RNA sequence: GGGAUAAGUGCUGAAAGCAUCUAAGCAUGAAGCCCCCCUCAAGAUGAGAUUUCCCAACUUCGGUUAUAAGAUCCCUCAAAG
RNA sequence: UUGGCACCUCGAUGUCGGCUCAUCGCAUCCUGGGGCUGUAGUCGGUCCCAAGGGUUGGGCUGUUCGCCCAUUAAAGCGGUACGCGAGCUGGGUUCAGAACGUCGUGAGACAGUUCGGUCCCUAUCCGUCGUGGGCGUAGGAAAUUUGAGAGGAGCUGUCCUU
RNA sequence: AUAUGUUAAGUGGAAAAGGAUGUGGCGUUGCCCAGACAACUAG
């Protein structure tokens, strides 16, 4: 359940599940499957912080 | 059960859209309206509610096929009757009666439970380019390739 | 084309020409009205209701099919005539030499038309399967059981079951039949009667329909 | 598929006028509306015909090749005019039964009340539609074998036999 | 009309071409055409 | 009878300057054919269908009222069973 | 098809032919299109396409088999527990009686022949053929649109006009 | 998804001798604007 919703919570900022994950996990977070998708749903703007970074990441 | 939040009624928002059927391909289309319908695209998707939009086809009849699909690709129907077995060309469904080929090739892609057939009861299909739900204001989605 | 209600009577005979015996059927048709005319840009189809036997009009605490008012009473008053017993519709003939109110005659037939007649059949209730279907007995002697009954209704482990319509015994009769290439024999105004070689479908005083056969 | 690739390709005298879905060559007697195709275009710059060969593979290769010579005599039949002589002989020989409780639908055994019966040249100025009812005619009687009786063109072998299917 | 899965030129005159996907043998004499299948 | 069709017969025509029913295209062609035509039952929770006509006091239409060739219950019956 | 193996059934999967009733295939008997013939006309050798319907009464051998008589446009080959016995018969195979022939010292045996010999069941569930009650559509009476379903489809012989 | 190729049969998503003007690769030669190779006339 969290990775589809996190799925498509990554998917409005034109990017991937996988393609996220990645860039999270090389940017040093350790954040869990069920935190990032509670995040999403409630403080939107906290989420788009943390895209930021993981896109920074590369 | 720690905390997990859980959609349901008073609190599912619907929308309305308007995909446009002009030269796409009847598979690749279908794929991408199914996903809409039963809402995976949502943030605050759940599997035991309905948190799908409504679709609305405007086109239908310009729908194009790759190879001989037009000549092969029968459908059959029984009738559960001895001998009862009849055939359709794709090619020969399109012609006439051309809204049926795509409403069950959407209905093909979604499961067959309770749900699944409420959630396939929210697609409008037509054949020419005026739809008449002006009242519910949809607008245009592009298919995200 | 041509289309009229009439009531059948009876079964009787007349001598053609060259002294040729006629097996006939008399059918009654008379106060024959038009009371609506269904068109494309109202219905999607264009049709004529036309009426038969004729009824008593207004009454009060009536418990019976014969005379009273409101409903059927207003939809026959729209057009000039009375509550009419039996209506039913034609798509065959035109919409434009018709109008709501005209008296449909028996001088629309003439002697030598081709017709159709139409009826409910007469009905002999639960019946068997030698009856109901054109099926064979089995020995009536030599030490056998098994007489007006059916036979097998299967095959075996293969497709344990029975398929759709297997002629089993039922409730056979009442069924809409229609007799096509017919021929009017002679018409009668003065008694507002057709003669219609041959049989029509259906018991003494039923109703039948007339058609212009298409073939 | 083995014809020469390069075409002649000649100019034409004859007026014409490209529509780029459809060409018309109007002429003496010409003016035959027909569509080509859309795939590889024209250059036709003046009265000397030329088409271009975009993409260069083995469906443009055929398909540039078909359009040059479908062309050629579309204005050659606007100035020309195909026309071919068909021989045969005239005698009415149809079937036998002799005469032209029930009849095979009333009367039976009806030939062809002989009207021309000498060398017929048709006159038309598009080869394919030509080329159909020139056929079309010459189906009336195929040339049998036993003495070539029948519409023809020229080619003919003695034979009579019919014995076995 | 010969129909067999072997089909090659019986003589010089008759030559081999491929209509709908099917090897057929159009030659000139009448009892020399075949076609595979 | 109508529409496509099978085997097949063709007409033009091209990636060997010829040829070639073919890769475009134009025809013709079966008890073929399930298609159409003919006959019968049929509103389809993809709550669906359609047209014509008839029907108001209670009392905040809560139903306290209720009306409609509106339904029965009961009774004389048969073209029905 | 005759066999090979022995995986389900021995606190029972009980039966060869005929009768009644059926469905499905195509490797086509009849009807329909064609092609080529060492294919005179009739007519037919073979081959291709084609499954929609239709495919008979008797005599006899014990009959599935077969042989004959007379017809027919034709008397096609198969699959479904070698279709169908909680639908039928019991002729065949067949159990106790009894003869004949061969075999055995004998009780008896024989894939020899012959006459006689009890075939049980009130339908719960699914399935099928008919026929009603209850609600639902946000409806009281009529009259209907209908492509979803079923049924039916191409056999003969003369007459008479180049 | 990225990058490059192969296939036109729905191959993929059932077999063999054999057959074949499908197509892409590799090689090894024989002619080529003195002009091969279509086109064509001398016995």
């Amino acid at each position: 359940l969290w990775i589809t919703r996190i799925n498509a919570a990554a998917r409005q900022h034109e990017m991937s599940y996988s393609r996220l994950m990645n860039g999270l996990k090389k940017a040093g977070i350790d954040i869990n499957r069920k935190m990032l998708s509670e995040i999403a749903i409630s403080d939107e703007k906290a989420f788009a912080q943390l895209v930021t970074k993981a896109k920074d990441a590369l | 059960m720690r905390q997990t939040f859980m959609a349901n009624e008073s609190n599912i928002e619907r929308k309305w859209y308007v995909i446009d059927a002009e030269g796409q391909t009847l598979g690749r289309l279908s794929s991408e309206v199914a996903s809409i319908l039963r809402g995976k695209n949502k943030v605050t998707y759940t599997p035991h509610v309905d948190t799908g939009d409504y679709v609305i086809v405007i086109n239908a009849s310009k729908i194009e096929f790759t190879g001989n699909k037009e000549t092969d690709k029968v459908y059959y129907r029984h009738s559960n009757h001895p001998g009862g077995i009849k055939s359709i060309t794709a090619g020969e469904l399109r012609r006439t009666n051309p809204e049926r080929l795509i409403e069950n090739s959407i209905k093909g892609m979604l499961p067959s439970t309770r749900l699944g057939e409420k959630q396939g009861k929210k697609l409008f299909v037509y054949g020419g380019a005026e739809h008449p739900h002006a009242a519910q204001q949809p607008e245009n989605y592009e298919l995200r390739g | 084309t041509k289309g009229i209600l009439g009531r059948k009577i009876g079964m009787t005979q007349v001598f053609g020409e060259n002294g040729e015996l006629i097996p006939v059927t008399v059918v009654e048709a008379k106060e024959n009205v038009v009371l609506q005319k269904k068109t494309v840009e109202v219905d999607g189809y264009n049709a004529i209701q036309v009426g038969f036997e004729d009824k008593k009009a207004y009454k009060k605490d009536a418990k019976s099919n014969k005379y009273a008012n409101k409903p059927a009473e207003g939809h026959a008053k729209k057009a000039d005539a009375a509550p009419k017993r039996f209506i039913r519709e034609f798509r065959n003939v035109d919409v434009d030499a018709y109008e709501v109110g005209q008296e449909v005659s028996v001088d629309t037939f003439v002697a030598g038309d081709v017709i159709d007649v139409t009826g409910v059949s007469k009905g002999k209730g639960f019946q068997g399967a030698i009856k109901r279907h054109g099926q064979s007995r089995g020995p009536m002697s030599h030490g056998s059981h098994f007489h007006r009954a059916p036979g097998s209704v299967g095959m075996a482990s293969d497709a344990s079951r029975v398929f759709k319509g297997q002629k089993m015994p039922g409730r056979m009769g009442g069924n809409t039949v229609t007799v096509q290439n017919l021929e009017v024999v002679q018409v009668d105004t003065e008694n507002k009667v057709i003669l219609v070689k041959g049989n029509v479908p259906g018991p003494k005083k039923g109703l039948v329909e007339i058609r212009t056969s298409i073939k | 598929s083995r014809v020469g690739k390069k075409i002649i390709d000649i100019p034409s005298d004859v007026t014409v006028t490209f529509d780029g879905n459809h060409v018309t060559v109007k002429g003496p007697k010409g003016e035959l509306s027909r569509t080509l195709n859309e795939r590889m275009t024209f250059k036709q710059e003046e009265n000397t015909i030329e088409v271009v060969r975009p993409s260069d593979s083995k469906e443009d290769r055929t398909n540039h090749g078909t359009t040059r010579a479908l062309l050629n005599n579309m204005v050659q039949g606007v100035s020309q005019g195909y026309v071919k002589v068909l021989e045969l002989v005239g005698v009415g020989y149809r079937a036998q039964m002799q005469g032209k409780p029930v009849e095979i639908k009333a009367e039976e055994n009806i030939t062809f009340s002989v009207e021309k019966n000498t060398v017929v040249k048709v006159e038309g100025i598009s080869k394919e539609q030509v080329g159909a009812l020139a056929s079309n005619i010459r189906s009336v009687r195929p040339p049998e074998p036993y003495k070539g009786k029948g519409i023809r063109y020229q080619g003919e072998y003695v034979r009579r036999k019919e014995g076995k299917t | 009309m010969k129909v067999r899965p072997s089909v090659k030129p019986i003589c010089e005159k008759c030559k081999v071409i491929k209509r709908k996907g099917k090897v057929m043998v159009i030659c000139e004499n009448p009892k020399h055409k075949q076609r595979q299948g």
